[PDB]
């Protein structure tokens, strides 16, 4: 391998010949943000419920920014789920309901953005080359807007119109693009367990699984997007994700420093 | 039910970055024949990237970016083609119109004028899915994920070659290369070698909904993007899977 | 005199959020009655917010933001609804439109195309006047400065009741409401008691330049918004004050 | 009161409704940025006069900063009522003139900020909300245009077409919609007088005055916009405002340091 | 050869901001020729700036501001006069479109009403030329930059003045000034004294590739617009230096 | 002169009479931003050439910025003269292939940006007046996209139709326009030469040179764009530019710090 040989390759085939995308591997890899953290904030199991789970929430950002850089996403919640259900009713198509959730999580996004702009850290576009707010000690957080770009263009899933790759997938996607140190999911169960805690009364805790593991046990579409599973085994720089319970007053705080709470899911 | 179609009298055009590479040679040909085609058809014309693309990775990748830094770079040479085209066709009343204008109001723009032009790399930008370093959601998916998505009535790739071979037919292994004229999406996903539409094109094909076929055809031949807009059968066809309601 | 009309062949038509949330079994049916209104009139069709702006209201209100913040967060929920609608009219030309766009290029919008959608709220946004904490300049209220402010030949505003009563036709008190085909806005501003209107539409009535008269018509009943664009009386009419010169 | 008979009255009421209405004012209420001061900088009272009134305000801006966080919006002046003047002999209505006067507003923001660059202090849109610069030390000011947004919605007066929400209003409800501590009008006079000064020779200087008291001797529409008067007695968060000399040296320093100069006008 | 031209068929017209600034007076007998122009070309017009730039300037000069500073500050005022000029003649069909509709989007928005309005400042903006320290792109430069990049038909500038005179008409030595039925941008370039037009004008003439002419009218006396667009000389005629190829 | 004859020469003349323009020239000269040095960086002389160029001048750029403001603009390089190349065979005008070169531009901002983002260092538009970054000790600099905004507006050159105002003429004149203290342009040669290095042998150094010399020896358009010479004759702040080679380590932190590496071209 060499650059002569990639830039031969990439000049005089097409990018689906095997030997031009065997030699585009070898580049190196640079990470643009690597001293931050992704944390994604729920829609439902957060965010709507309101002052209660949201203000705390605030308040441990505020001491997080202080030893931690962060990137902060929103999800979407019952108003998406909502406009989806309308739009689903009408027959339109997923690329038509994506750009629709794409406005919750703005919305959601604006609020908490609100919240923390009297300790400086504003809602951005751009989150992962936010390189000012993020150099800055009296800043060190960035608020964004969970959904993914796809809009119209977004693939559908198998089955049905309902987006598949909704604000799990944009918040993860952004941190294994700026090649971020960790990603958190901020949710309202304490992690995962065998079955759906909420529906299901002796489900078991599972504080460790890797995504074929997952599989294998029909975790696929559990407390993450399932699509973000398949994104995780693909992925060059963030190759595990921690879920935590942001209803638990300091679990964020201790996931930033280091603590095992919730579950950690392996790509491998 | 399948999802309602949007724009059903639309029919999409791809055109190769590739063919754009070619310059005045291909490109004033290619604009006489979208001249006369204007008054049959309501056209979405989209643009693919071509040579300068794999100039902008080759610098991206040397300087170690990821993929989702390489893909929006890709797709400015998508946009610049498009400009030239649409600056060709201005006097026809046609313009190239931006992302969130064809994803919100290609409808009153198709009832403005008879043809726009975009970009056909869809915006996935630093939400590119990663695996390869090479953007994989480009021109050819792009312009499918559109079409699908409006119902529209098809799709048309116009290519530099004559649609899709078993094997390059401008490289190594050409001696060897045999026309393909009709093919399906299946059993294209499952060979490995080269083709001349992305590979994601096969796996977005699997989900679609409305296009069941998709013909590649050779822009450098005049009259081919006019015959396959009738449906004439003057290339590969790549049948996506998709059945009748 | 009294300011000119910029747009005075303009319809402009207001549909309540609430209308919208009743999903496919209300919406289908005023699409195919505004396809057939489509040749008819020059229409500027303006959506309102419903159910979700009340759930992003208690949100908002119990994390205590002021009511310059609800504002705009009600008014994307009025956005949304004119993205459902425009999309179910894109077959036929019609399309969503952004505020300035509204506000700017009306005139070249409705010469490319029969009818656009638009959000009904109006940008007060952050400047949303305080007073109470709900924000009070909502879509009725856009939609009829809007029209007003055009010089329009009519605001009709579409409800899921068949006008204004003399009580909540849906609450507590609904067995003495009583239908009031016709009304003043000086006369409703006096009353106290909930309206399917803005209150600040009757305030922006008060003020009022061009518009003589706002018809209140029910969209669940097919018919009535083609019978009310052709002047006749099927809800309840209200007069602003406004008389000719 | 409760959450719930709030989130009931707003899923089975109209808005209109009282009893909605009444539940909602029981709400919570958050200050956005409660330690900002926002000051108009008059457009024809300050700006329009060129360097000899807006250089040492700069300075002043420019000291201040160092003690006091500010969004400093712009007024319009004499090129906006000359807009005003041609498009109203068109008979154009209040919500075109609106749109021509946010133009000199943007104008005299542009160069105000032109000044203060180098001083590390930006031109924004989205005052309130401009966590970053607020947030430093270098910065902890920004300059915004004073014009309000509604533009071809604006209401009009209830007589003529000129725009009745300008500048003063602008400025007041960004005050107000971010929960400021501290409202400041720079103009060209040292306060409120019993009658236009530059107009009467025997004015009286006012230094403290309620609204209502205001409106029982005619002072509606002196040296506020009238519509200010009755935006500032809704308020929920700035209840009273200050209106100042600008072409004083040290009038505004000496404001933000709490001196009583020029007139503190009084909601109730 | 010379560059291809664009929009062959399109009619630029440059407005003054001075006439602009007489008001109603001026504007209501300008916008009823516009409208009866309307069916007989396609047009874009294009605003300068008038008074108000000159008090911007002032201020910013005062302020010892830049000539880049200056540049966009003045370009504003010529936006507004565009903003109403446009307002009335929107029941027509027309509005304002904005520089980056106009250089990309001409073709479309033409094709969808018969005329636009821009501004006809360019959008030099900070990187406008130092030397003097006022800005040298002006209106009439901008304007025929347009028309010229365009290949438009022709550019017509319509002043408060019959033409251009030997000096300043409404100046110190105005008893000695003589009207010029025609001249050449290259005679007018080596005078010294004041114009009606930017004298950058004279010098992107010298590198024009299509106008051949331009003619300066006075718009205030009704129907010598109309007999401009028409070839007629009632006005002075500007010959740039272009010859047909 | 004073305000008063200016004010009235505004007001009653055309602004190309020439007592106008006279009035106009002896106004006070602000200098927006005094303290920043504006650094083009090339886009075929450097950034084209990938990794072994860039790499080495981003660490420059980050260690720089701890004693220097930087604006840092970028160069177009081989896909413009690409597009440049189609675009003119198909008979395009000038301003038209200038759009298309600010694209380049603008991808290779993106590049260099993606690199200095963990530095802090953002990728902006609005170089000249981006007050917050250019303050900070974290921060100090930008990067910006090196071509002109003229576009459709570009004037042709004499000849052909290749945009006559590229990176070069961009960089300048923001330099310019913001009064700026230092220029310097950074290539893939020592400095000028008696004639082109890379194609004559013994071409000889010049350390120092004024446009009118180039002129006189037939040096208008080799290191530089021609029209910037002219440029820089006209200009009120930058009276000359520095031209360094970029592969050269150290050689553009050994211009900042006053060494007289390159080629300084004089206006006079
Ligand atoms: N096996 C499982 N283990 C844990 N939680 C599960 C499992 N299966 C389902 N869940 C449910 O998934 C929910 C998380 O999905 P939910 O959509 O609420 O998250 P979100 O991040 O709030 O999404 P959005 O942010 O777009 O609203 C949990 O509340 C939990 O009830
Ligand atoms: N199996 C195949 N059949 C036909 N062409 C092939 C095949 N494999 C590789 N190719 C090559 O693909 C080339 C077309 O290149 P490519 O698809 O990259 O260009 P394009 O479609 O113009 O570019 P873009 O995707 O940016 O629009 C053909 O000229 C041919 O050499
Ligand atoms: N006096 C009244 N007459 C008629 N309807 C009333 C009255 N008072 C309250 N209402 C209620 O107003 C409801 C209409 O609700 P509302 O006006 O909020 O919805 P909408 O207009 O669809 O929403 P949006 O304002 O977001 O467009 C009616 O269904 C009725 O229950
Ligand atoms: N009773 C009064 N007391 C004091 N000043 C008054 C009074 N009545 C009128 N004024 C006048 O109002 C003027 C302030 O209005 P003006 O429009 O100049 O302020 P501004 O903030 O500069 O407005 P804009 O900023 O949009 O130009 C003062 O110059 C003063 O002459
Ligand atoms: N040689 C000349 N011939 C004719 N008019 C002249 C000459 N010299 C100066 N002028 C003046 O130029 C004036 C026109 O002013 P000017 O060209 O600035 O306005 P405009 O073109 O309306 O403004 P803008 O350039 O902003 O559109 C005429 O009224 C006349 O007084
Ligand atoms: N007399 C000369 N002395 C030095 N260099 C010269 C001379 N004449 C020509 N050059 C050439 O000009 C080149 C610089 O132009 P080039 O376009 O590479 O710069 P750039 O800043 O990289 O432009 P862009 O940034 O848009 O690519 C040098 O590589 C050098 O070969
Ligand atoms: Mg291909
Ligand atoms: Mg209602
Ligand atoms: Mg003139
Ligand atoms: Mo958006
Ligand atoms: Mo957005
Ligand atoms: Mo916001
Ligand atoms: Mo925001
Ligand atoms: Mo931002
Ligand atoms: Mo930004
Ligand atoms: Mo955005
Ligand atoms: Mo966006
Ligand atoms: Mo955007
Ligand atoms: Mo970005
Ligand atoms: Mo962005
Ligand atoms: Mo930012
Ligand atoms: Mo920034
Ligand atoms: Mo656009
Ligand atoms: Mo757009
Ligand atoms: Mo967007
Ligand atoms: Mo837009
Ligand atoms: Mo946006
Ligand atoms: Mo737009
Ligand atoms: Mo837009
Ligand atoms: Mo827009
Ligand atoms: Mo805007
Ligand atoms: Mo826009
Ligand atoms: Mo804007
Ligand atoms: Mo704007
Ligand atoms: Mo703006
Ligand atoms: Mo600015
Ligand atoms: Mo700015
Ligand atoms: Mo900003
Ligand atoms: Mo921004
Ligand atoms: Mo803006
Ligand atoms: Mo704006
Ligand atoms: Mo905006
Ligand atoms: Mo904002
Ligand atoms: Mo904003
Ligand atoms: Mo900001
Ligand atoms: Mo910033
Ligand atoms: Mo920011
Ligand atoms: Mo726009
Ligand atoms: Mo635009
Ligand atoms: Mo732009
Ligand atoms: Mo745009
Ligand atoms: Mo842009
Ligand atoms: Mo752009
Ligand atoms: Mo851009
Ligand atoms: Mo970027
Ligand atoms: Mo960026
Ligand atoms: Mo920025
Ligand atoms: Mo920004
Ligand atoms: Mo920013
Ligand atoms: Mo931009
Ligand atoms: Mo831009
Ligand atoms: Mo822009
Ligand atoms: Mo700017
Ligand atoms: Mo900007
Ligand atoms: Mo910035
Ligand atoms: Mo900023």
């Amino acid at each position: 391998n060499s650059t002569a040989e990639l830039e031969e390759l990439l000049m005089q085939r097409s990018l689906t010949d095997p030997q031009l995308q065997a030699a585009a591997a070898a580049a190196a890899d640079f990470r643009i943000l690597p001293d931050a953290t992704v944390i994604k904030i729920g829609g439902q199991s957060v965010i709507d419920r309101g002052r209660a789970a949201v203000y705390p929430l605030v308040d441990e950002i505020v001491a997080a920014r202080k030893n931690h850089k962060l990137l902060i996403g929103t999800g979407a919640g019952t108003r998406a789920r909502h406009l989806y259900s309308i739009a689903a009713g009408l027959g339109l198509p997923a690329g038509v309901l994506a750009q629709l959730g794409s406005s919750v999580a703005d919305q959601n996004a604006a609020m908490l953005g609100q919240l923390l702009a009297k300790h400086g850290i504003p809602v951005v576009g751009g989150a992962g080359l936010s390189a000012v707010p993020l150099s800055l000690a009296e800043v060190n957080a960035v608020v964004f807007s969970g959904m993914p770009p796809y809009k119209l263009w977004m693939r559908p899933a198998a089955e049905g119109v309902i987006p598949p790759y909704r604000t799990d997938a944009g918040c993860f996607l952004l941190a294994e693009q700026f090649g971020c140190k960790q990603m958190i999911f901020v949710k309202d169960e304490d992690g995962l367990y065998t079955a759906n805690p909420k529906t299901s009364k002796d489900a078991t805790f599972i504080p460790r699984i890797s995504v074929d593991e997952m599989k294998a046990k029909g975790l696929h579409d559990s407390i993450l997007e399932f699509p973000v599973l398949d994104l995780l085994q693909s992925a060059q720089h963030v190759r595990e994700v921690q879920v935590v319970n942001g209803l638990v007053p300091g679990n964020l705080t201790r996931a930033l420093a280091g603590e095992h709470v919730g579950t950690i899911i392996t790509a491998s | 039910k399948r999802p309602i179609r949007l724009l059903p009298w639309l029919q999409v055009v791809k055109i190769g970055g590739r063919v754009m590479d070619r310059g005045a040679d291909a490109i004033l040909p290619l604009v006489e024949e979208l001249r006369k085609l204007l008054p049959e058809h309501r056209l979405l014309i989209l643009t693919g990237a071509g040579v300068r693309a794999r100039h902008v990775f080759s610098v991206g990748l040397d300087l170690g970016l990821p993929v989702g830094s390489l893909a929006p770079l890709a797709a400015s040479e998508a946009g610049q083609n498009g400009h030239i085209l649409a600056a060709m066709l201005a006097s026809e009343g046609v313009s190239y119109v931006e992302h969130p204008t064809v994803a919100d109001q290609l409808a009153i723009h198709l009832s403005a004028t008879r043809a726009v032009v975009g970009s056909a790399f869809p915006p996935y930008h630093h939400h590119e899915f990663p695996g390869s370093r090479i953007p994989p959601h480009r021109a050819d998916t792009g312009a499918f994920l559109l079409a699908d998505a409006f119902g529209a009535a098809g799709l048309t790739i116009v290519e530099n070659v004559d649609g899709i071979y078993t094997a390059d037919p401008n490289g190594p292994d050409r001696g060897q290369a045999r026309f393909l004229p009709e093919t399906s999406a299946t059993d294209l996903a499952k060979s490995e070698g080269p083709l001349p539409v992305d590979r994601a094109l096969l796996d977005v094909m699997a989900t679609a909904r409305h296009i069941e076929r998709v013909q590649v055809v050779n822009g450098l031949v005049p009259g081919r993007l006019t015959a396959a807009l009738r449906g004439e059968h003057v290339g590969t066809l790549i049948r996506t899977g998709v059945r009748p309601a």
